[PDB]
């Protein structure tokens, strides 16, 4: 139930166009990258 | 510290996934991939 952390998107992370179905990145490419906490300092992050 | 130069081609990624199959079937003169990319894939 916990929350590990609530990230915002960045200008990197940021998407331009997504179509209905679509994806971001589309379908033949990479997943993204996840690493940035809006002002540039790099997200830091039993169980 | 190693360096060696590339060269970028803009549609050789969308072409790999190619099979030969060196029979043709009815009138297709051409070939399927089985995935796609374009050129904005380097």
């Amino acid at each position: 139930g916990d929350t590990l952390s609530t990230i915002k998107a960045q200008e990197n992370q940021i998407g331009n166009n997504l179509s209905p179905g679509d994806t971001y990145p589309k379908k033949g490419l990479s997943p993204l990258a996840l690493n940035t906490m809006d002002q540039f300092s790099s997200r830091l992050i039993d169980q | 510290t190693v360096s060696r130069a590339t060269t970028n081609s803009k549609t050789e990624s969308n072409t790999a996934g190619v099979s030969v199959n060196v029979g043709y079937q009815n009138g297709f003169t051409a070939n399927v991939t089985t995935n796609y990319s374009h050129t904005t894939d380097n």
